[PDB]
């Protein structure tokens, strides 16, 4: 997940 | 100063290209993070994530991001030499500005003027409010412009390049630098103005230079030259603590906090497992986000  | 970041965000596919400026923290507390061909927005208040955009053509990637002062528009430089302007509240591209001949790796705003730096060595001023946006070409670099920063008072624009030059430009024309500092013996990506001293500029050189230099752009004096023992990808000044923070690569991949004006080392923020690519400061000045080639954005509450 991007930026998770 | 905490030795651990307050948050670690995954940054999958972050481009490990030293010359790009892929992160920026808006005055509205939204972090813009360019990950390969997409730009993600992360609200520091809610933790909400938005994939703002994705490049449409194969091979295209984001080469720079920069928020306008009010934080409602985001400039996005691309590998296809575009300077896009996105309205982040509408989540729509307002403009796709072309003028450059190569990727736009650096961006800096001065009110409604957006300055863009390219791998070609040229800097363009864009009046984003008008049809013919390209209102100036500043040509003082022969290699990629990787650092571009308007002074907070708008009286000077600093640029750093892969030609080892720092140019200090006037705010109006002709278009010749007021200063050209040649003392860095490596790429100059780190460029940050002192928030409490109009004419004081900090610059940092790459692997072959490893120095932080503090200048007075009016007298041209180099006030300080400090060996950081590593490439200096980014410099930020804390307006509250009277300190500087720099990001580094081999071998420690750390951030260094320095006391100003003594330039004494205050702290080292260790944690990244690969070179730091960029630093950006939160609007309140308390937190520094470091984006690194280890595919993380570490948020250090090092100034609170």
């Amino acid at each position: 997940a991007p930026x998770g | 100063i905490p030795s651990l970041p307050d948050r670690i965000l995954d940054a999958p596919e972050i481009r490990n290209d030293y010359y790009l400026n892929l992160v920026d923290w808006s005055s509205g507390n939204v972090l813009a993070v360019a990950l390969d061909n997409s730009v993600y927005l992360w609200s520091a208040s809610s933790g909400d994530i938005l994939q703002l955009l994705q490049m449409e053509q194969p091979g295209e990637y984001i080469s720079s991001v920069a928020w306008i002062k009010e934080g409602n528009y985001l400039a996005v430089g691309t590998s296809s030499a575009e300077v896009q302007l996105w309205d982040v509240q509408q989540q729509k591209r307002l403009r796709n500005m072309t003028s450059h001949s190569a990727r736009v790796g650096s961006l800096s705003w001065n009110s409604y003027i957006l300055s863009s730096g390219s791998r070609s060595g040229h800097i363009h001023h864009h009046d984003v409010r008008v049809a013919e946006h390209h209102v100036a070409t500043l040509s003082g670099h022969s290699q990629e412009v990787c650092g571009l920063r308007w002074a907070p008072d708008g009286r000077h624009l600093a640029s750093g390049g892969n030609d080892n030059l720092v140019n200090v430009w006037p705010s109006a024309p002709g278009w010749v630098p007021l200063q050209t500092f040649t003392q860095h013996q490596g790429a100059v990506k780190a460029v940050a103005w002192c928030p409490w001293q109009s004419n004081v500029l900090a610059t940092g050189g790459g692997t072959s230079d490893r120095h932080i230099r503090i200048w007075n752009v009016c007298s041209g004096a180099c006030l300080s030259a400090v060996d950081a023992h590593s490439q200096v990808c980014s410099i930020l000044w804390s307006p509250h603590y009277k300190e500087l923070i720099s990001g580094h690569g081999f071998a420690q991949n750390q951030l260094v906090i320095w006391k100003y004006p003594t330039m004494a080392k205050v702290a080292e923020l260790k944690g990244h497992t690969s070179r730091v690519l960029s630093l950006t400061m939160s609007p309140d000045g308390a937190t520094v986000a470091s984006a690194a080639a280890d595919e993380t954005l570490r948020l250090w509450r090092c100034f609170e």
